């Protein structure tokens, strides 16, 4: 009689696995984006200090 | 009929057809052989794996590079690389395709001679031609003057060109490149606890380098920032889990390009050899050379390389000059793009080396006017 | 009659020569004896088809507005008589709009090579009609000369008689506003353009396609018009192009069915495929402008070809279609005092045609001789003209030098001229210096053709020959929310002739199209009308 | 029997839900850092032109 319990557990497990996969996908995406944006801002900031000493 | 552009490089083979916008086949120039015994009968496994396939079976194989510093050391597996390129990646019969190949400046002559001997006798191509990499890089960049720094994986060189004339006495060649940076990174990770010794772990280290290293704008200030903060640490995931974290090593690795004394070399950084190659040139063209400093090749792909190199060359040159570093995003394929452009010129179709030309003049015809 | 030709000067007043009585009464008389008329050659083509079981070709040759339309009309009438003309004339205003533009010698000049295939059955009875377009000039959609206009459609839309089109397309009434067009002649006393807009809309509504489809056609043309005003600047301390003005970008995207930021990103930063990865390519202002122009020319030509397909689908009848007899309408061997790249292309086409006819007449004279049993002078009559063709198409010819020059890094018009001279002057037979007569404007070199010595001008050829199509934006079009995704359905190992997106030249596409047009004509026994 | 595997799947499902929680927290912090960097780079990319014209 516990087979329905087993099947329901399998279903919620599958749902949670899909959820985890989607969350990992969004995580790696946003992390690549944040790292790239930080690279750009650091580069251009150093460039700003260089053009500042240039102006000086 | 169409020509093939094979930029064999040293560490990546890039092939394709002349007239395309990008190389069609890009794979590592690696030959792998199994080092274990092999128990399953009927596996029917082969003796040597080539190219991108050998990176899948990387854990079983021992990986060789047939090109050391531009120069070709092993010739049999180089024929294997070329055979794989022609038949398994491009699927073309080289008996009806002219082939354009590239080479670095200041190489042995036997390199070119054997290359053409092979291309004419083993593969029977109807024509062939060996080109310099920096010239093709300039073609693809769209300039006609400018000093080009072509940092590949085996060799780094400067080739100053003005108005279409190359000044050979000012050509510099340096044997510091991406593979030396990989070895320095392998050796420098050890102090943090990680050990990579196998030729199969050298590839993992190359991946770490590509994905995490960068050039610092100010080396001492970045060293202080790493010694104080922790906002520099990034983590990488090895093939078997086992996350590793690196700090200083992120920018201490590509700093070897600007301080070759890190790996025990005597020479000067890429910025200083660029400046010296400029100062070897006539005084009238140094303006244009300063203003047209072109980067190409894989080792020029670190974030911050252009800003760092501009800062250095600016502090070296006189204050009146405008220093500019031209660094396209499709940088690491510039040699191939220029090679395709070149082989696609109607003006070029009388500068190939023909089959009968070779048959009558021997392999020595490579160094003559048919360059 | 003039040998293998049929020459016809148009009478300006009505004659009884077009009454159906002569049409019906010619049936049974021969070509050799009956006096000249196009009904003669029409019947001769018909009976040639029926005896040889092959196609025939009628090559009507003249200027638009000299009677070509009505000549072809009476041809198709005679063909119906000897057994859908109303449909041809009904759908004609569409082509008249989408393929005619004002030149100097004519205000309703045809640019595309119209060509109507009239099929038949086994019993030689009227089965169906087919139509194909060739050699439609794309350079007009972008660059116009000092004395000529763009295609008629932009002006007809610019007629305010449909204010709903203007207020739905954001088209301001002022024609100087739009840069793709304003460089040509703004407005001329050509025709009643408003009425022509109405006649075209009527022809559209009575053609098989819906009102939404005409709406999309009009809006697409307005988007092509909006492409021209885009503005790009170099970046801060780099060589990259970035947009400063975004408003026309937003409105063109809202029209086209794409995102504005996404289209701007696809223009400034193309992505190309290197093996199994994609890397972003860099662009400067010149490159992005050439890409924009090539995109506009491409979308226009695509919409045009698909409109012709729709026309043919409307015309299509299910009756079995056997051998056909085609009639061809092509541009003329135009000469001016400021000939340019487009005129060179036109003259190259007409050179191929004239050499084709010359070889045809050669074989015909050999036929006469082998009939008469008197066979001499076995030299052909084509090579004497082919020698001039070899100066355009062949490698190191003018077109190949032009392609190479627009591929080279820092090429300029003076360098182009220098290469032309260094590689042809004296070493060739027909290439030679220009001539300065009566203070003509300018000429950089002169070719000789069958129709005389022509002096051509170099200035602008490099810039106007480039056709770099942008693959990322083409993919965007494939992913549109319009009919555009059909026009751009799919466009751009083991042996691949895939020329890159950057290695594209109007001259090369034109040479390919001319090759295939010759391959379509050379299978049919031809006939010529002057 | 089925109990050991059932409760083991339960424990790893809860732990994967914990992974979901922490991954979503990382998503929120990633969104924050990306947006703040974007505002900063906006300021900087609009004032670099003023700096360059000053030096001009
Ligand atoms: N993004 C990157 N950052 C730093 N180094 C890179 C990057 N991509 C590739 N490389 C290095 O470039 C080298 C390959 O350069 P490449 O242009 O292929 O020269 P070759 O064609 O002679 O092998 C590799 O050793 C690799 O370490």
């Amino acid at each position: 009689s516990l087979q329905k319990k087993l099947k329901g557990t399998e279903d919620e497990l599958d749902k949670y696995s899909e959820a985890l996969k989607d969350a990992q996908e969004k995580l790696e995406l946003a992390e690549k984006k944040a790292t790239d944006a930080e690279a750009d801002v650091a580069s251009l900031n150093r460039r700003i200090q260089l053009v500042e000493e240039e102006l000086d | 009929t169409t020509a093939l552009v094979c930029d064999n490089g040293s560490g990546l083979v890039k092939a394709g057809f002349a007239g395309d916008d990008a190389p069609r086949a890009v794979f590592p120039s690696i030959v792998g052989r199994p080092r274990h015994q092999g128990v399953m009968v009927g596996m029917g496994q082969k003796d040597s794996y080539v190219g991108d396939e050998a990176q899948s079976k990387r854990g079983i194989l021992t990986l060789k590079y047939p090109i050391e510093h531009g120069i070709i050391t092993n010739w049999d597996d180089m024929e294997k690389i070329w055979h794989h390129t022609f038949y398994n990646e491009l699927r073309v019969a080289p008996e009806e395709h002219p082939t354009l190949l590239t080479e670095a400046p200041l190489n042995p002559k036997a390199n070119r001679e054997k290359m053409t001997q092979i291309m004419f006798e083993t593969f029977n191509v109807p024509a062939m031609y060996v080109a310099i990499q920096a010239v093709l890089s300039l073609y693809a960049s769209g300039r006609t003057t400018g000093i080009v720094l072509d940092s590949g994986d085996g060799v780094t060189h400067n080739v100053p060109i003005y108005e279409g004339y190359a000044l050979p006495h000012a050509i510099m060649r340096l044997d510091l490149a991406g593979r030396d940076l990989t070895d320095y990174l392998m050796k420098i990770l050890t102090e943090r606890g990680y050990s990579f010794v196998t030729t199969a772990e050298r590839e993992i280290v190359r991946d770490i380098k590509e994905k995490l290293c960068y050039v610092a704008l100010d080396f001492e200030n970045e060293m202080a920032t790493a010694a104080s903060s922790s906002s520099l640490e990034k983590s990488y995931e090895l093939p078997d889990g086992q996350v590793i974290t690196i700090g200083n090593e992120r920018f201490r690795c590509p700093e070897t390009l600007f301080q070759p004394s890190f790996i025990g070399m005597e020479s000067a950084g890429i910025h200083e050899t660029t400046y010296n190659s400029i100062m070897k040139c006539d005084i009238d063209i140094r303006k244009d050379l300063y203003a047209n400093n072109v980067l190409s090749g894989g080792t020029t792909m670190y974030p911050g390389i252009a800003d760092r190199m501009q800062k250095e060359i600016t502090a070296l040159a006189p204050s009146t000059m405008k220093i500019k570093i031209i660094a396209p995003p499709e940088r690491k394929y510039s040699v191939w793009i220029g090679g395709s452009i070149l082989a696609s010129l109607s003006t070029f179709q009388q500068m190939w080396i023909s089959k009968q030309e070779y048959d009558e003049a021997g392999p020595s015809i490579v160094h003559r006017k048919c360059f | 009659y003039s040998g293998l030709f049929c020459v016809t000067v148009n009478p300006y007043k009505w004659l009884p020569v077009y009454t159906p009585e002569v049409v019906a009464a010619y049936r049974g008389k021969k070509r050799s004896e009956a006096p000249p008329h196009i009904f003669s050659i029409s019947d001769n083509a018909y009976q040639y088809m029926l005896t040889d079981r092959e196609n025939q070709s009628i090559l009507i040759t003249g200027e638009s507005g000299a009677g070509k339309t009505v000549n072809t009309k009476r041809v198709i009438q005679y063909f119906a008589v000897i057994a859908l003309e109303d449909q041809i004339i009904q759908a004609n205003p569409a082509l008249e709009a989408f393929g005619n533009a004002k030149t100097v010698r004519n205000d309703n000049s045809s640019r595309f090579g119209k060509f109507i295939r009239i099929h038949f059955g086994a019993t030689g009875k009227l089965a169906s009609a087919d139509i194909e377009t060739y050699l439609l000039e794309k350079s007009r959609v972008i660059f116009q000369l000092k004395a000529e206009r763009d295609y008629h459609i932009f002006y007809q839309i610019l007629s305010n008689k449909k204010p709903e089109l203007l207020d739905m397309l954001l088209i301001t009434n002022n024609p100087y506003d739009y840069a793709f067009i304003s460089q040509g002649e703004t407005t001329v006393a050509s025709i009643d353009d408003a009425e022509e807009l109405m006649a075209t809309d009527n022809a559209f509504d009575v053609l098989g396609f819906t009102s939404e489809e005409k709406n999309s056609m009009y809006k697409l043309t307005g988007a092509i018009m909006h492409f021209g005003n885009m503005k790009f600047k170099l970046k801060q301390r780099e060589e990259q192009a970035e947009p400063d003005g975004t408003e026309e970008a937003d409105k063109s995207a809202y029209l086209m069915g794409l995102n504005s930021a996404d289209l701007l990103k696809g223009l400034c930063h193309p992505r190309v495929k290197v093996g199994n990865e994609y890397v972003t390519k860099g662009q400067n202002v010149q490159q992005v402008i050439y890409a924009t122009g090539a995109l506009a020319k491409a979308v226009y030509e695509r919409m045009f070809n698909w409109m012709v397909t729709r026309i043919n689908a409307t015309l299509e009848t299910k009756q079995p279609r056997q051998y056909f007899i085609g009639v061809l309408d092509i541009a003329g061997f135009e000469i001016f005092d400021f000939n340019s790249f487009e005129q060179l292309c036109i003259n190259f086409t007409n050179e191929k045609l004239q050499q084709f006819f010359n070889h045809h007449m050669f074989v015909l004279e050999q036929e006469e001789y082998k009939k008469e049993g008197i066979e001499w002078t076995f030299i052909d009559f084509g090579m004497d003209l082919q020698a001039c063709i070899d100066l355009i198409e062949k490698p190191m010819g003018i077109m190949s030098i032009l392609e190479e020059e627009c591929m080279f890094p820092k090429a300029t018009d003076m360098t182009f001229k220098a290469k032309l001279f260094d590689n042809h002057l004296g070493k060739s037979a027909n290439f030679q210096k220009p001539r300065n007569i009566k203070g003509k404007p300018e000429a950089h070199f002169s070719l000789i053709h069958y129709a005389g010595i022509v002096d051509y001008n170099i200035i602008g050829w490099l810039q106007k020959n480039k056709d770099p199509l942008n693959e990322t934006v083409v993919g965007l079009y494939q992913k549109s929310s319009l009919k555009l995704l059909s026009t751009l359905f799919a466009n751009y190992g083991k042996g691949k002739a895939k020329k890159g997106s950057s290695f594209q030249t109007v001259s090369a596409l034109h040479r390919e199209n001319l090759n295939k047009l010759m391959t379509n004509l050379r299978s049919t026994h031809p006939h010529f009308v002057r």
